[PDB]
């Protein structure tokens, strides 16, 4: 009944040194049913990268929009966009369907390419942004990934340290919840090059 | 139409250890946006070395460790002065709870101690009564924040040894009472910063063969 | 199961150095009307505690037969009725707090949040809550209704912990209460300007204080206030 | 919740998952579904946990009187309807209560009853409840024989668990083994589902869908 | 009444030519002269103060406008013509842009947006 | 709310109190209900805060149009405007407004326009939901051709007996008088009109 | 209506589709086919509430048989199913949703493998080596995961396919009357008329 | 939410804290809930977030564009007009309510706007979910003839009022002091009482903890050359 | 209903109109509503007929038992009965009385019950659904120790205008005059008080 | 429980009942017997709400063998049927009524007849040639009311239903997984083990 909670699923995002990181978990679902176990919630638009956690026909329809909008920003900007740039595009997108949302729960997460600062963002469905330094959780395990993320994050980390913190966080969240799991994604992101890494987890 | 359930809040959490148990409590009481108390206590010593809290709706909570402390001092009378088990406390209260099914308790109770071999014990009920002992159980609002960070450092789940990549799992190495404190106290700080219902004051209750002692710590009071 | 009919609003309370001040307007409002202007709303039970009551006024009404009755009932072959054997706070808050939860658990409530304030028998500060749930807690301060959302701040200035109770003096404190009511009679739409403080106090007794009126009110700002956005005259 | 039985040459098997939801919150993993309710007889959780736990507790206290007055193992048809007949009288109440009641006497051999709230007492070879039943009973279907043998049998019903627990959202923990024989029931341990998933997969070659 | 133009008043001749676009040409020529300077660290663009008379107060006359605060613009031709076009450059710099990305449009994408509605009233009817 | 318009020898009185409630709660102790539509056209606004402050703006807005093109409307004119879009709108609106004027040649006015959107044209009216209260008082205590210091005793003691028993109103009592001398603000405070 | 299966083996496609029609208490037709080729090597069953199912079955078929025509070239299953996914997303936010939920299943002559993809009424797809709607995976799966190899012939699936109808017909209460099975290989689409 | 605006001398104060939640878990601790309508027109929102952030955006784009058009610095009114006009056409769907407050040509201004469109005048208000005990604080302590000092003390310990006693409130003090004939001075975290302290462990893992399936390098750059 | 009773000199005087009403049907138009339950203790009721019959009846019913072992009960007794009934039966009653008597010792006393079924001892009290008409006009006329006559025409006045104003309302005004020296009916017609 | 069949032909009665018993989404069984005998020459079926159905019938199989001892004598067809309805009547007043449908067929040893009573939740009694509960009569009346006859053989009224049963098992939407037929004659009560 609840849009928001049909298919399940998480995201999660990081700030480190110089470094930001985003991660997902794969589980697709009717309800009770597992129908997927590898539906991806990461998606990215030159080094932008984009989670989507809810509904998973706005999941996919709201990914296969922005890389319209973001294909069409760079052919007429002649750049990519940048994360704080698109973090706008996706709240204004959001809100022009105020009163027919999609039911989703984006999370942003980037690197500025001309400022190498690390940056995150969360939205609700509406649009509200979101933006701390620290975290940004999503999904229906959010209230477990928020008791991890509090507890195991500090600030500075390095790459390969917050590709633990991130891993643990979503793992052990996962596993705490009914509609999430069934495999993760994490991605780690410096400002050239960026690594993809699925983790071994329970498959209940 | 009346309604006889609130929710006052709050969080509660139990943690067994090898020869000793722990079961801590904030100290806030609150009805909806509203503190009714700084420092309300939560956790109870009942006598015959368990300690008992029941997190939800107060007044319910308040009726059932008030008559559980009632059933400890009854079964003295009955029974020659027999220390009541910790096991046989917990079946006791699954009658209590049961008592009121159609029109339950509403709360989450928890009590701790040690069993009749001298280890540490916990046991975890839900509103009607079932329940079962556990080695970690976190209950009330900010429940869903501390377990799975419970899962994480205390049974080092999805933890594996370096080196191995997934093979071989950390070892399940047993906690001290100062190594479960601090997770306890971690646990609780992080619920304050996330949770607005968590905050105020931490009380703890340590249960040993020695006794029941206490500890008290502030928390955040926005 | 009922609705309540006759109501009185806010009572408000605070612990201090040598004992508790309690306070509440002589209010019983009909709804939007406010029907009834001289409604004492703190019973004073002995020369040690004082029961202050909002909500519906039959059931106070009731309430306040059931504490007269208990000051009966503990005279009966009590030869240190007046003395060793006279009723506390704690015994008196503890019978009204089962009364008000086996309502509850009878689903037939009496519709009221309770004070009880008072001083015991070795001086210690007594003051705790009660209410039509059945819900209990004690506090430095405390307060039902739209006081729990503007007295309290205000209060919780003045003694912000345990700790601040013996830095607080009886005169402070009263001068916060009377502060306080006088906020909840800007803000609060079912209250009245009279009211009604008591003090319990370890040394100097219980000092009742009834027809009391808020005083010193800011008004006069209200002349430049015109319109409601771009009005000037 | 997923939990199975079933009649064989050998006696029962009994097997269930460990997981406790309540709605996406996993409340528990370690979650007791079985029932011991005397030496000889075994009872299943579906539906309500209290339940469950109080009146099949209660049940072993029924059965420890009849023994007593009677002299004689209760039957595994009188103990079924021993707990039958108490949720009818609760009927419409509220309870809430699957079960398949389990044990092997003399003059029944073994047997396996479908204890109801809604007051369904049913005698059969095989049963599944809980929400991931339909999983299990795939499973136990296209696989199931009389003449299996009591270690094929306990790896039947481990298997048929761990076919839900991987579909069915609110199944999953660890799946616990039980062998119920005339001498009594033996219990045949607590096994992870996260291990046991890989385990299976690797020597079983099955679930081919998922990445190891 | 209802505008009943709405054929082209701009149109091809046989010599290819688009005459209307060629004449408001030659009354951009007999405009006052502006001009523009880019520099390393900045530009510069300037005109003169044509006044009509010496009554008239020229401060409150602004052949250079402010688009956006980084961004400015000065003409020559017909200055009613200008002033609704910095009107609509404003607005489209809004609507078109900050109110999609939170931010002020580039140079080059704020004039493809002016020359948008400039190429429109070449060819609407 | 307590708000009423009282004609008199000189003109009309325009009074009202000053609490806006959310609920219990007083989200406003010193509102100004006596909102100006033109220079001698008043009205005194109950029901819906955002619905009598559009309607308001709306009127002004109309009759600031009518004064550029037709001079000064009559007070009949505003009332009439205010009926239009409290009638016609009448099931999106909750709004009871009293409009009261001055002219030369009519002098006094008051005009109640109820919930429905009827108009009633009357000596005085009354309105808000302290006004039930008062409805025996002023029945009984009104006279016509007052004078300016009858008919602000008039008010005065009105909505001061209106704010007593009324929860919803309270405050300071405002007044706005409408004569061909000018327009004249009065405020009472509390301590003033609590002791009559 | 009820049962829609989808299985992707080595070289081939095979959906499997209920004959049953039923209508309140009686059961009108079985033997019903509830499927439409879209394309030469695309075919697409569906299930959903009547009228809505055939309507959109039919009007997905017209405008892949109007893009073969425009382009002289067939979609690849892919780019169909993207496209269907579209229109049932588009739908869901409509005055009158199409309840429908489909299987796409289709032969990539460009590519040479065969996909399933799974889209339901909302515009969820995914491509999947085995597929169902409504409660027919519930009963199915646990077979499916068991037994499935990518690796399998055609002769195997339709073996593994048996099994997983025998399931269905054992523990699902409703007489669904049979299944109408279709393969979807290079060479194109058949019917496997006994079954 | 607490948030506030507070009259002053020559100017007007407003004032907020920063705990932004979903229900009973705390989204960002550090919420800016201090908004810009125009340089010296700012405004402090509660309710629905996106709709307090989005009208004040459309309100203030639309000023922008009006203070160009007219070569005049925009007025309160203008804002206060503007924006009650908007939500009383959407009839509270627009759940934003606001307390505007700012400085220009014609003086020193301060008003509250509600979701439905009403709007308020006053010397002193507050709004949110800790507006009672702000109020509590303002009435208490509020004066005419506030200084400048005065003002902003009063402001920030209407907020804490709201941050200590209010669970929809918490965390920090944005102030923004807009006083006349000078620039509006934005005071980001005013105040800190609020600084989580040290934890009793650490909880950074040994490198190669978690259990990894694949590995592989994301091409985030473009289709190369040659 | 319009009801009240007021507390003067001598005594204490009971007031009330005569109309009933079915909906907007007047099913009496000449109800008697001020009933004796002791010689010198009558009450005015309001709300429920059927229920504060009942309670008349059996209010009547104890006190004449009391009277018959105790001797004459005090107005407070006769109040304290019609609250017990009222109290304990909140949920299943809808009544709203208002106790008057007259003793020798105590003089004039009146005693308000409302729906909740909490008692309040007044100098006068108003009740029924004319009452709210006529809050602000009986506190600013009421005064303590009047003589008959003026309390008469005190309540004379109050009726007329809740009459005027509540539909529910009307007929004719009956009295009952509790003194010393004994107990007098009064009724006053419309052609009589309309014109005041 | 869904399906209950019964038939009076010369000198026996038939009785049909399904072997399916489905909880929600499942068939947990397909071999349960609906049925109770009450005395030697006396046979009920029962179809109805879980539960109810059983604990009605063993109910009322107690208090006919009861008697049965008591007197050491077997009450008629008539004579039960008419104790069964005054259960039901009084039942179906109650607090929690049993929501139990029956047939009752009996062979009458005093005057040689077989007999069949329908009797409904209700306490509705109908002495019937032939009878059903449910939607079962809708499918299968019109069969009865063509073909059956009084003077019927026992095997030409197995023919028969066998007929009824075969459209059941076309029109219906459910899966009853067949039937158990039980004859009820002078002899006794007898199970037909292949049907
Ligand atoms: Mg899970
Ligand atoms: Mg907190
Ligand atoms: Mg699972
Ligand atoms: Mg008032
Ligand atoms: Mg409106």
């Amino acid at each position: 009944s609840d849009p928001s909670s049909i298919n399940g699923g998480i995201v999660v995002a990081m700030t480190g040194k110089d470094c930001v990181a985003i991660a997902c978990d794969l589980r697709l679902g009717s309800q009770s049913l597992g129908v997927s176990n590898k539906f991806e919630k990461i998606f990215h638009y030159g080094h932008v990268f984009l989670g989507i956690t809810g509904l998973a026909t706005d999941v996919t329809t709201l990914n296969e929009m922005f890389r319209y909008k973001t294909n069409l920003y760079k052919l007429k900007e002649e750049r990519a966009i940048e994360p704080e740039t698109f973090t706008q595009l996706v709240s204004s997108s959001l809100y022009e369907r105020r009163f027919g949302p999609y039911f989703v729960g984006p999370v942003v997460a980037g690197i500025n390419s001309k400022s190498g600062k690390p940056f995150i963002a969360g939205f609700d469905l509406i649009g509200c942004i979101d933006e701390a330094k620290d975290f940004i959780v999503s999904g229906t395990a959010s209230d477990q990934l928020f008791g991890m993320c509090e507890s195991l994050y500090e600030p500075n980390l390095e790459p390969e340290d917050l590709f633990e913190t991130i891993s643990q966080a979503l793992l052990n969240a996962a596993d705490r919840d009914a509609l999430s799991g069934w495999g993760a994604v994490v991605y780690i992101i410096k400002k050239d090059e960026v690594v993809k890494r699925y983790l071994k987890m329970r498959q209940d | 139409q009346f309604n006889p359930y609130g929710d006052n809040g709050g969080t509660i959490l139990g943690i067994a250890g090898e020869d000793f148990a722990v079961l801590a409590g904030d100290t806030r009481n609150i009805t909806d946006y509203s503190i009714n108390s700084r420092y309300e206590p939560k956790v109870f010593d009942c006598g015959d070395n368990i300690v008992m809290s029941a997190n939800g709706f107060a007044a319910d909570g308040d009726a059932l460790v008030k008559r559980f402390k009632n059933s400890v001092k009854w079964y003295h009378f009955d029974h020659n002065d027999k220390k009541l088990s910790i096991n046989s406390a917990a079946r006791n209260i699954q009658h209590l709870l049961y008592g009121k099914r159609f029109f339950p308790y509403y709360v989450h109770t928890i009590i701790a101690g040690l069993d009749e071999d001298g280890k540490g014990a916990v046991y975890s009920f839900d509103p009607v009564g079932s329940y079962e002992r556990e080695q970690c159980r976190a209950g009330g609002a900010a429940a869903s924040l501390i377990m799975p960070f419970l899962d994480n450092q205390v049974n080092f789940k999805n933890q594996y040894e370096p080196g191995t990549n997934g093979k071989v799992k950390k070892p399940l190495k047993y906690l001290s009472v100062e190594e479960v404190i601090k997770l306890v106290r971690d646990s609780f700080t992080s619920a304050t910063e996330r949770h607005i219902q968590v905050g105020d004051g931490l009380e703890i209750l340590i249960v040993t063969k020695d006794g029941v002692r206490k500890e008290f710590y502030e928390l955040k009071r926005d | 199961t009922q609705q309540p009919i006759v109501t009185g609003t806010s009572v408000i309370s605070m612990k201090y150095d040598n004992g508790v001040i309690i306070a509440a307007d002589n209010l019983g409002s009909y709804g939007s009307l406010l029907r009834f202007n001289g409604v004492e709303r703190l019973i004073p039970v002995g020369d040690n505690t004082v029961v202050g009551i909002s909500g519906d006024i039959s059931d106070m009404q009731h309430i306040e037969r059931l504490l007269k009755d208990l000051v009966t009932e503990n005279a009966y072959d009590n030869p240190l009725a007046d003395a060793e054997e006279a009723l506390e706070p704690s015994y008196i808050f503890e019978y009204l707090a089962t009364v008000m939860y086996q309502r509850r658990s009878k689903m037939n409530p009496l519709w009221n949040a309770i004070i009880v304030a008072g001083v015991q028998s070795n001086g210690d500060q007594f003051l705790r809550y009660v209410n039509l749930l059945g819900v209990t807690y004690s506090s430095p301060t405390l307060a039902t209704g739209f006081g729990a959302h503007m007295a309290n701040p205000l209060l919780r200035k003045v003694v912000d912990r345990e700790s601040d109770i013996p830095k607080t003096t009886v005169q402070v404190a009263e001068e916060a209460i009377v502060n306080a009511m006088r906020v909840l009679y800007y803000r609060d739409a079912r209250s009245s300007r009279n009211f009604s403080l008591a003090i319990i106090d370890k040394n100097t007794g219980l000092t009742f204080k009834k027809n009391l009126q808020v005083e010193n009110m800011k008004w006069d700002f209200a002349k430049d206030i015109k319109g409601y956005g771009t009005q000037k005259i | 919740t997923t939990t199975l039985a079933f009649r064989f040459q050998g006696g029962i098997i009994v097997a269930v998952d460990s997981r406790a939801t309540a709605g996406n919150w996993v409340a528990s993993q370690t979650v007791k579904k079985v029932i011991e309710i005397n030496p000889f007889l075994l009872g299943t959780m579906a539906g309500g946990a209290a339940d469950f736990q109080f009146w099949e507790t209660w049940l072993g206290s029924q059965c420890r009187l009849h023994e007593l007055r009677e002299k004689e193992r209760i039957s595994v048809a009188a103990a079924s309807k021993i707990l039958s007949n108490l949720v009818y009288q609760y009927k419409g109440a509220g309870l809430s209560m699957g079960t398949m009641i389990c044990g092997y006497t003399r003059k029944e051999g073994p047997t396996i009853y479908y204890v109801d709230s809604d007051g369904t007492r049913l005698k059969g070879d095989i049963f599944c409840v809980g929400s991931g039943q339909t999983f299990a009973y795939g499973v136990l279907d296209s696989n199931y024989k009389w003449d299996l043998s009591v270690e094929d049998a306990l790896y039947l019903g481990k298997r048929s668990i761990l076919a839900a627990a991987h579909r069915d959202a609110y199944s999953g923990g660890s799946v616990n083994l039980y062998h119920v024989t005339e001498d009594g029931w033996i219990y045949h341990g607590n096994h992870d589902v996260g291990e046991l998933f890989w385990k299976v997969k690797e020597e079983e070659g099955s679930f081919n869908n998922v990445i190891g | 009444m209802t505008d009943r133009y709405s054929f082209s008043l701009t149109t091809f001749s046989p010599s290819g030519k688009l005459g209307q676009i060629d004449y408001a040409l030659t009354a951009v020529k007999q405009g006052v002269t502006s001009l523009g300077i880019k520099a390393t660290n900045g530009v510069v663009i300037a005109t003169e103060k044509k006044s009509s008379s010496p009554l008239a107060m020229s401060e409150t006359l602004s052949k250079v406008s402010l688009l956006t605060p980084d961004i400015g613009a000065v003409y020559s031709g017909m200055g009613p013509d200008y002033r609704v076009l910095v009107d609509k450059s404003r607005k489209v710099a809004h609507t078109s842009y900050k109110r999609i990305y939170g931010e002020y449009p580039p140079t080059k994408l704020l004039v493809s947006e002016v020359a948008k509605i400039m190429q429109e009233a070449t060819q609407s009817g | 709310t307590s708000i009423m318009a009282v004609t008199f020898k000189d003109g009309v009185i325009l009074g009202a109190d000053s609490r806006t409630t959310t609920g219990a709660y007083i989200a406003n102790r010193v509102t100004d209900k006596l909102t100006r539509v033109h220079d001698k056209i008043w009205c005194c606004r109950s029901g819906s805060a955002a619905d009598t402050q559009a309607i308001a703006d709306i009127v002004q807005y109309h009759l600031e149009l009518y004064t550029s093109q037709y001079g000064t409307p009559s007070t009949e004119t505003a009332a009439s405007v205010f009926k239009e879009l409290c009638y016609e709108n009448k099931d999106n609106l909750t709004a009871g407004i009293i409009v009261a004027g001055y002219d030369d040649k009519n002098k006094g006015e008051v005009y109640t326009i109820p919930l429905g959107g009827s108009v009633h044209k009357l000596p005085y009216a009354i309105a808000g939901s302290g006004s039930t209260f008062i409805y025996g008082y002023c029945d009984k205590n009104f006279r016509e051709n007052m004078s300016k210091e009858e008919t602000v005793d008039f008010i005065k003691h009105s909505l001061s007996q209106a704010i007593k028993w009324d929860g919803s109103s309270g405050g300071v009592i405002r007044m706005v008088v409408l004569t061909a001398a000018g327009v004249e603000r009065l405020i009472f405070y509390p301590d003033e009109y609590e002791q009559l | 209506m009820d049962i829609i299966l989808g299985i992707r083996v080595q070289d081939s496609v095979i959906l499997a589709s209920s004959k049953a029609v039923t209508r309140g208490i009686s059961v009108l037709k079985d033997s019903d086919d509830k499927t439409r080729q879209l394309s030469p090597h695309t075919l697409m069953s569906f299930a959903g509430e009547a009228g809505d199912t055939v309507q959109f079955a039919e009007y997905i078929q017209a405008n892949i048989q109007l893009y073969s025509i425009r382009e002289d070239y067939e979609l690849s299953p892919q780019a169909v199913s993207s496209f269907v996914r579209q229109e049932l997303a588009k739908s869901i936010r409509s005055r009158r949703p199409y309840q429908v939920n489909v299987l796409i299943g289709g032969y990539d002559k460009k590519k040479n493998k065969p996909e399933l993809y799974q889209i339901d009424y909302l515009g969820t797809k995914v491509e999947l080596p085995y597929g169902a709607h409504g409660y027919s995976g519930f009963y199915t799966f646990s077979l499916l995961d068991h037994h499935y190899r990518p690796d399998m012939t055609t002769e195997e699936g339709l073996d593994l396919l048996k099994l997983c109808v025998q399931e269905l017909e054992k523990r699902m209460p409703m007489d669904f009357k049979g299944v109408i099975v279709k393969i979807v290989d290079k060479d194109g689409i058949r019917q496997v008329d006994d079954f | 939410t607490t948030i506030v605006g507070v009259k002053f001398n020559n100017g007007v104060v407003i004032a907020a804290d920063t705990r932004s939640t979903q229900g009973p878990i705390v989204a960002d601790k550090n919420c800016a809930k201090l908004h810009r309508i125009s340089p010296k027109i700012w405004c402090a929102g509660a309710g629905t977030a996106a709709d307090t952030e989005a009208v004040t955006q459309l309100i203030g784009s639309n000023i922008e564009l009006h203070s160009l058009y007219t070569s005049r610095e925009p007025r309160v009114v203008s804002a206060l007009q503007m924006l009650k006009q908007h939500l009383f056409k959407y009839q509270g769907h627009i759940g934003a309510y606001l307390i505007v407050a700012g400085v220009d040509p014609t003086g020193s201004h301060l008003f509250s706007i509600h979701a439905h469109g009403s709007t308020d005048v006053g010397y002193y208000l507050s709004l949110g979910s800790g507006s009672l005990a702000a109020m509590a604080v303002l009435e208490s302590h509020w004066k005419q003839d506030l200084t400048k000092e005065e003002a902003i003390k009063l402001a920030s310990d209407a907020i804490q009022a709201g941050i200590w006693n209010d669970l929809g409130s918490g965390s920090n003090v944005d102030v923004c002091v807009m006083e006349i004939g000078k620039d509006a001075e934005y005071l980001r975290n005013y105040l800190t009482p609020n600084v989580r302290e040290e934890k009793q462990k650490s909880y950074k893992f040994p490198r190669g903890t978690t259990a990894v399936l694949k590995e592989s390098i994301v091409n985030i750059c473009d289709i190369q050359e040659e």
